[PDB]
């Protein structure tokens, strides 16, 4: 009712099964604990003395009846069991905060995580976190400032533990506010974010590497088949593009079912199952769950990056022994695209 | 009770905004009127430390309704250039507001005030200023540098910082936090101005290239040709190489140090 | 601190001096009303 | 980064006018540019933000020998489009020459909008092929922007004129514009007057006022082609990222159009995407094959059925293509807007790279070749002749566009890894 931790000295915290009286069943004890946990995080205060009143009568009667104890516990459950969900869904804006998570965490926003890379490309070198660490968060908030999107936004913080290899984000969701989001869960969340940023960055590189249309063939015939990279850029583009489509269907479907389950059901413990099944499916279905498929895909990405590196430096169409590098890249890409038929298997 | 008493009865927002404007932080036009008189070379004693004269100039330049509690009377301290330190200005604050305006912090305010009047002195001295044409060129190679330093210190650091301090003390609601925020604001102006931490590494470069300006204007007067100055090449080389040292010192900040504050001015346009 | 209407520097301490339990959360509030 | 639309020529200005009006209605904008009281969208890219919620688009409207731009001015939306960026023949050479003298001031107008913008991605031209004043000037301006902005991109919503073949110099004009476009324009989205007119006869009885009504069709295409950018999504959050799929080789950058509910005035995704592939819904008039296909759908789309729909389309095989490119068709999804009617709740569009458009190019080259042998319309007006005594860029254009035709057919061949 009041939520006091350690009402007594011994003999958050959880059940101490060995000392539970036999006649009180384990199931009602589990019912007690969630009620206790709720108050730390209500209209319980409003009808507080009333519930204390029935508990006082249960004190008053001479002999103990489990049937009556259950009724009081259940009455407090109908007003705490679902009334923690009451405080989360309406007073804590659970549904609203999940939107903020996907928008600013799972690359659910276009502006903030595209203009950010555009105005933060320079952090490509290996950093010791001396300067780049500050500069990246500066770039993030500057990116947000371009078009509105300026309300709260204090909490999101980027951190550097290969300039783009480590950009781990941390959001400050407090334990008294939300027990749903946990350290491991935000960590699992973080693994997903780093992965999805990888694919977004490479496909930004390929759209920029589509510069033959922009300038080289643009007013200038130059040489075709004498000086061309075989336009492999576009098969390479297809592989990463379709992987992104893979991410789009998985994320949108899982998020739709998660927020429709949340709207339907009414017990926070079940809501927690819903969410831990959300993230659990996101991992395996996006393949971030460590696998040979993921290792081959990351090798594709590294071979995808090296091709961007080759075409970047050339400037005017010329083969400064570029054919050797291109031969290695084309052969490796064909070899590894063949490994991508393990999925077809 | 504290904040209202110190804002309606013994006005704290006004005492502090005074401490900023038309006083140590911001010169305004009052401090221009005050400063030009003390710069003037006519009827000037060697160090011009006559306290009655200084105080009289301050009361002439009070230029406000409350023309009180400002002395400019503290004994001047007894120098590659003239480089006259001293001139200390102490402002008398009553008891109900003293708690947040400490006699200790007064020193910090005075320290930045001294730098502000050195930089106004340097720019004004090269203003009071104006082979015979080559001197006219060296004037220009010098004014750009000093004016750019003045631009950074006067606006980028002190004005911008003072604006969030003015705004945030409105939100602040505690006698202790109002002290803490004020101490943060002073510890950040005093650091962003190159006046703590490494001194021989940074500060003396600006001081010596200021001293060269001070000699350059002290060894010249308006309206003749026969200066008979053969040191013009020595001063050219001196300013050039000390400038090289200055810009390289600022560029060393890339590896370590306060990059936001330094890499803003390290783009001094070089040549 | 300089305005030591409450010399808490010489008042509460962990070892040299002592502080009553029940009142621990409300210290600085008591001092602030005091400094007035 | 924000997009600036270089609408030029009478026809181009008409279609840009209607497009910006359509996005006014679609977005929360009133005819005075004011944020609508009744009003979740990325209005950054297309609409500049004033302080008092004047959402003024980054439209650069170019007039030459103005007649319809006065009508554009005396409109309710004149306050909506006020960057104050208007600066005052039927021959391509005449338009090019008239553009050359004023090129600096119109380019300063380009500069200013680039400057007001935080940053700049693309120049979207509501160009008119063989548009008298529109052509020539658009080709010259296309030649300029790219030199001045080598990193930046130019898209062209070219309304290729086919009217069953009045202007007698159409093939010459279109030939020169296609040389400049094939070599100097980055992306091109091709539209056809006969295709849209035939659709007009199909959906409605309108025959005589073809131009006025067909404007609406063009506007719907132009808006839906950008809706994925104008509204947030998980993928294709930038024009450039979208364009990369659609154009697999630089030369072959002309894009075919389509729409499921041509009569847009519930239908599952399986139904809607296939209608695009239907020749009727297509809006354009030896083996032949697509190079790559893309579809954007806006409405109440179930998510789990879209991948199954792609599989189902693979089974029906309604779209036949065996190009050199490996690009497979893809189902992309966008946000249908509120405040406007939701009739045909689900509605989709296709952008594709198809070899058939080589035929339409070859038709105007055929007309040009016949006209060239006759020399019946050399024009030979002193403007034409002093501008072009040699008459040889028409031959240069002929060889360049012939390279384009051969490149299309080589893309049809199995061995585009070699010569195009």
């Amino acid at each position: 009712l009041h939520g006091l931790l350690l009402d007594q000295h011994e003999e958050q915290f959880s059940l101490r099964v060995e000392i539970l009286p036999s006649y009180i069943p384990v199931r009602v004890a589990e019912k007690i604990l969630f009620v206790g946990e709720s108050v730390q995080m209500s209209i319980l205060k409003n009808q507080e003395d009333t519930f204390a009143a029935e508990l006082h009568r249960l004190k008053q009667q001479p002999l103990f009846s489990l049937v009556d104890f259950e009724q009081v516990v259940d009455r407090i459950r109908s007003t705490v069991a679902e009334h923690l969900w009451k405080l989360m869904v309406e007073e804590s804006d659970l549904l609203g905060q999940l939107k903020i998570i996907k928008d600013f965490y799972l690359l659910g926003r276009g502006e903030l995580f595209q203009a950010f890379i555009d105005t933060a490309q320079h952090m490509l070198k290996t950093p010791p976190t001396a300067v780049t660490e500050h500069d990246v968060n500066v770039a993030f908030q500057q990116s947000a400032h371009k078009v509105l999107l300026d309300d709260d936004n204090l909490l999101p913080l980027l951190h550097l533990t290969s300039g783009w290899a480590a950009l781990g984000l941390s959001y400050k969701v407090q334990w008294p506010l939300h027990i749903l989001f946990t350290p491991a869960v935000l960590e699992k969340y973080n693994v997903v974010f780093k992965y999805l940023l990888s694919v977004r960055r490479v496909q930004a590189e390929l759209q920029h590497c589509w510069a033959l249309q922009m300038q080289r063939k643009h007013l200038k015939s130059n040489q075709t088949d004498a000086i061309k990279w075989r336009l492999r850029n576009h098969m390479a583009f297809l592989v990463d593009n379709l992987q992104y489509y893979l991410q789009v269907d998985v994320l949108e479907s899982q998020f739709s079912q998660l927020l429709h389950q949340i709207n339907s059901t009414r017990d926070f413990e079940s809501i927690r199952l819903a969410h831990d099944h959300f993230l659990s499916n996101l991992l395996a279905q996006s393949f971030i769950l460590l696998k040979p498929v993921f290792h081959c895909l990351n090798e594709i990405l590294d071979l995808c990056h090296s091709f961007c590196s080759l075409v970047s430096q050339n400037l005017g169409p010329l083969d400064e022994r570029g054919a050797a590098q291109l031969s290695i890249l084309v052969k490796g890409f064909s070899r590894q695209s063949s490994l991508l038929f393990k999925i077809l298997s | 009770n504290l904040m209202q008493t110190l804002k309606k009865d013994y006005r704290l927002v006004e005492y502090l905004q005074a401490m900023r404007n038309f006083f140590l932080m911001e010169g305004g036009d009052t401090m221009y009127d005050f400063y030009t008189s003390i710069f003037d070379k006519i009827r000037e004693k060697e160090t011009w430390q006559n306290v009655s004269f200084l105080n009289v100039q301050l009361q002439e330049a009070v230029g406000q309704r409350y023309p009180e509690d400002s002395s400019r009377l503290s004994i001047s301290f007894e120098l590659p250039v003239h480089i006259l330190d001293g001139l200390t200005l102490s402002y008398k604050v009553p008891w109900p507001v003293d708690i947040v305006i400490s006699l200790e912090c007064q020193k910090i305010y005075n320290q930045v005030f001294l730098l502000l009047l050195q930089i106004k002195w340097a720019k004004y001295s090269l203003d009071v200023l104006l082979q015979i044409h080559r001197m006219f060129l060296l004037r220009v190679k010098l004014m750009h540098f000093v004016n750019s330093l003045h631009n950074y210190i006067m606006t980028r650091i002190l004005h911008s910082t003072g604006l969030e301090f003015q705004h945030q003390v409105e939100e602040a609601k505690d006698l202790d936090q109002l002290i803490k925020i004020h101490y943060r604001y002073l510890s950040t102006i005093h650091d962003r101005c190159l006046l703590r931490e490494k001194v021989s590494f940074v500060k003396e470069a600006i001081m010596k290239v200021l001293n060269l300006a001070l000699m350059f204007a002290d060894g010249w007067q308006a309206g003749l040709g026969t200066w008979r100055m053969e040191s013009i090449e020595k001063m050219e080389s001196d300013f050039k190489n000390c400038h090289m040292f200055l810009v390289t010192i600022l560029n060393k900040a890339v590896c370590r140090g306060s990059f936001p504050h330094l890499e803003s001015l390290a783009l001094s346009l070089m040549a | 601190n300089a305005s030591a209407s409450s010399g808490s520097d010489q008042g509460p301490s962990s070892r040299q001096h002592t502080m009553v339990s029940f009142l621990k959360p409300v210290l600085k509030q008591i001092i602030m009303a005091g400094k007035s | 980064r924000e997009i600036i639309t270089l609408q030029l020529g009478q026809c181009g200005n008409q279609i840009g006018f209607e497009f910006w009006k359509q996005l006014c209605a679609e977005h929360g904008i009133s005819p005075e540019g004011i944020v609508e009281e009744f009003a979740t969208d990325r209005k950054d890219v297309f609409f500049y933000q004033a302080d008092d919620e004047h959402y003024i688009p980054r439209a650069v409207l170019l007039d030459l020998e103005p007649r319809v731009i006065h009508s554009i001015l005396n409109s309710p939306y004149a306050k909506l489009y006020n960057p104050e960026n208007i600066y005052l023949g039927n021959n391509w050479a005449s338009g090019f020459s008239q553009g050359e003298k004023i090129h600096e001031d119109i380019f300063d107008i380009i500069d200013r909008e680039a400057d007001g913008s935080d940053s700049l991605e693309g120049f979207v031209l509501c160009h008119s092929i063989a548009g008298g004043t529109g052509s020539g000037l658009g080709s010259y301006l296309l030649e300029r922007l790219n030199d001045r902005y080598p990193k930046k991109l130019v898209q062209t919503y070219s309304v290729f004129p086919n009217q069953d073949e009045d202007v007698v110099v159409q093939p010459y004009n279109s030939l020169l514009t296609l040389k400049r476009l094939t070599q100097n324009a980055d992306c091109v989205v091709v539209l056809d007057n006969t295709a849209l007119n035939r659709i007009a006869t199909d959906r409605l009885h309108i025959q005589n006022p073809s131009f006025s009504q067909i404007n609406q069709l063009v506007s719907t295409i132009m808006s839906a082609s950008t809706t994925t950018l104008r509204y947030p999504g998980y993928m294709n959050n930038d024009l450039i990222g979208l364009i990369a799929s659609l154009i697999p080789t630089p030369r072959l950058h002309f894009l075919m159009t389509g729409y499921t509910p041509l009569t847009t005035d519930k239908t599952t995704v399986l139904d809607v995407m296939r209608r695009l592939l239907q020749p009727k819904n297509v809006m354009v008039s030896t083996n032949h094959c697509y190079i790559a296909i893309l579809n954007i759908i806006q409405g109440e789309v179930d998510p789990t059925q879209v991948h199954k729909s792609l599989q189902r389309i693979r089974e029906r095989k309604l779209a036949n293509f065996i190009p050199w490119g490996p690009a497979s068709i893809q189902v992309a999804l966008s946000r249908k807007s509120p405040y406007l009617p939701s009739a045909h709740r689900v509605s989709g569009l296709m952008m594709a790279n198809h070899t058939s458009i080589s035929s339409l190019f070859e038709r105007t080259c055929r007309q040009y070749d016949k006209l060239r042998k006759r020399e019946a319309f050399l024009e030979q007006f002193r403007k034409e002749d002093m501008f072009k005594d040699n008459f040889d860029e028409m031959d240069t254009s002929r060889e360049i566009v012939q390279q384009l035709i051969d490149e299309y057919h080589a893309a049809t061949r199995p061995d585009y890894i070699s010569w195009g």
